[PDB]
């Protein structure tokens, strides 16, 4: 005779409790006032990243509840690319607000169905709250303050002014004005140590790994022709099998020079191309790419003509050089044509004993960009790279989608106020739906309270000043947006400050966090099987 | 400056007499490194490692 109502509550509470521990960890690092987390494997891998999705991939969690939280950000990084920590804060806080309602006897289906109703009503208020921005290219001045939203989060704000023109000029230079799209794969990121992070500068062309080493090479070459050389200039052998037979060491040089005539014969046609077109004209140069190796004999030959010698080039980087420079790949020297030469500007090579980089920059139509992130320590390379990749993907949805939303908790506070007064006027859902809407409205107010909590200002005072300001704006018959100012502690105008978030980022954040958090409360029992 | 003492009578003396000074390139560059070194420690509120 066993019939149990004791199945009301179960490990679901532990599922909510396990989510509370993950919330307190990711509550401190949210926003520009957050903290920089550090994880160490013990084998020498040290990475400092404030992003939530990046850290969860290096940490295994036995609790299956936190597994879906990390998997919910998989669609966010591949589409939105920003707000992974904010989505987690909305999933964890919503479980705490619903914890009090579960103990009172409220069935979780009404709690779950009440979130989907408020989510559909939030999309209607989202279209009126958004602001459509034109696609004109004169908005670059406005895009500077928008790009700072993602930059100020991952750094201390001292390096934001340095990376601001680099991120802005990277996308707009290769993007013609139309609908189209933008591709971030063409932007390559390289790193070199023994330098300060404040030396980061923008690179228009492509950076090359192995540079030429010789004291007589010209430092600066203006208006030079780029020529792809596919033939190997290293030591070569006779096309048929043979051997070197010499009685004395003097006779060996006669047989060794016979195989070297094949390389010297092709070098005579290369040096004639320089003097053929603008040989004696000033501000002219001739640069050889030569992806393959270089023999030591050509070092003195190319130095007298001031020809840049390069070797050991990456195969992937050669495909971009054809687009930037325009010169086609020349396999044979006999087939070389004067039209193969491309166009380039001033090329200067920095002299460093460890490495030497060649700048392909200053081109008419490069159609490519390179962001060079250099730092002395290990964490400086990983931290800055995380802010650049998050900054490029945040602006990616700004140029594609003409709609823009103000950040700094502008939409989270406004939506909670609209859904509060709209539920009493409609009353078309159900009387028990108020438990789900009130819990959803209070779950959206944690984001503005989380940002101010890390700054030290009282979250209770900032909440009262915003609610009192919105009431006076309705009676004044105007439209005034209110936002949380973390530095001063009072309210602020998000249009003047310049804090803006993309439409697609916050659209999938509210929708994504609603479905994942609702599915957590749907678990009746945790079963362990398969072993 | 800070005198080693152990001699003379009492007090300190001019450090320029012994031609001892700190180069500005050493001191100015050390300030930027000292601030960034303590900033990382104070910015990390949690650490997670494994037993080794």
């Amino acid at each position: 005779p066993k019939a149990e109502s004791l199945r009301r509550d179960a490990a679901l509470k532990v599922n909510v409790t396990s989510a509370e521990g993950l919330q307190s960890v990711l509550e401190t690092n949210l926003g520009p006032k957050g903290t920089l987390k550090m994880l160490v494997d013990g084998a020498g891998n040290i990475k400092l990243t404030k992003d939530g999705k990046v850290l969860l991939t290096e940490m295994q969690i036995q609790s299956p509840t936190a597994v879906l939280i990390a998997r919910a950000a998989a669609a966010q990084d591949e589409i939105t690319g920003d707000g992974t920590t904010t989505v987690v804060c909305l999933v964890g806080e919503l479980l705490r607000q619903a914890h009090r309602f579960i103990q009172e006897g409220v069935h979780p289906r009404i709690i779950t169905d009440g979130f989907e109703i408020a989510r559909k009503e939030s999309m209607k208020f989202l279209d009126e709250f958004k602001i459509s921005k034109t696609n004109l290219s004169n908005d670059r001045e406005f895009l500077l303050q928008v790009a700072r939203s993602s930059l100020l989060t991952k750094v201390d704000a001292d390096l934001t002014e340095v990376l601001t023109p680099i991120v802005t000029d990277a996308v707009l230079s290769v993007y013609d004005a139309q609908a189209d799209n933008l591709d971030l794969h063409m932007v390559e990121i390289m790193q070199m140590q023994h330098l300060s992070p404040k030396d980061t500068t923008f690179i228009k062309g492509l950076v090359l790994d192995h540079g030429g080493r010789h004291p007589d090479m010209p430092t600066r070459v203006k208006n030079a022709y780029v020529l792809i050389l596919n033939v190997s200039l290293e030591y070569e052998k006779t096309e048929v099998n043979s051997g070197f037979f010499y009685s004395s060491a003097d006779q060996r040089d006669k047989l060794a020079a016979s195989e070297r005539k094949f390389v010297d014969a092709k070098l005579k046609k290369i040096i004639d191309l320089k003097n053929e077109v603008c040989g004696m004209d000033p501000d002219k140069g001739f640069v050889i790419i030569n992806q393959k190796g270089i023999d030591p004999m050509s070092l003195d030959v190319f130095a007298k003509h001031n020809i840049l010698a390069l070797r050991r080039a990456k195969r992937r980087n050669m495909e971009r050089l054809q687009l930037v420079t325009g010169g086609e790949a020349q396999n044979s020297v006999e087939d070389l044509s004067p039209q193969i030469l491309g166009f380039s500007g001033l090329v200067y090579q920095e002299t460093i004993g460890e490495e030497k980089f060649t700048y392909v920059t200053e081109n008419t139509d490069p159609k490519s960009c390179t962001i060079l992130i250099k730092g002395s320590t290990h964490y400086a390379l990983a931290q800055t790279k995380d802010a650049v990749r998050d900054g490029l993907r945040a602006v990616a949805n700004v140029l594609k989608d003409k709609n823009i939303i103000p950040g700094a908790g502008a939409f989270y506070i406004a939506l909670s106020r609209y859904l509060r007064s709209a539920n009493m006027n409609k009353l078309g859902a159900k009387g028990k739906t108020k438990t789900g809407i009130e819990a959803f409205a209070e779950a959206l107010l944690v984001i503005p309270k989380t940002l101010v909590k890390n700054s030290g200002f009282d979250p209770l005072d900032v909440l009262a000043m915003v609610e009192d300001e919105l009431d006076d704006a309705q009676d004044s018959d105007e439209t005034r947006y209110v936002g949380v100012d973390l530095n001063i502690g009072d309210s602020c105008d998000p249009t003047i400050e310049g804090i803006w978030d993309s439409y697609r980022v916050l659209r999938n954040a509210i929708t994504g966090a609603t479905g994942i958090a609702s599915n957590l409360l749907l678990c009746d029992e945790l079963l362990r099987a398969g072993r | 400056g800070v005198d080693i003492d152990g001699e003379s009578d009492e007090g300190v003396k001019d450090i320029r007499e012994e031609n001892i000074y700190d180069m500005l390139a050493t001191k100015k560059f050390a300030i930027n490194v000292a601030t960034e070194a303590a900033t990382t420690v104070l910015s990390i509120d949690q650490i997670i490692m494994a037993k080794k």
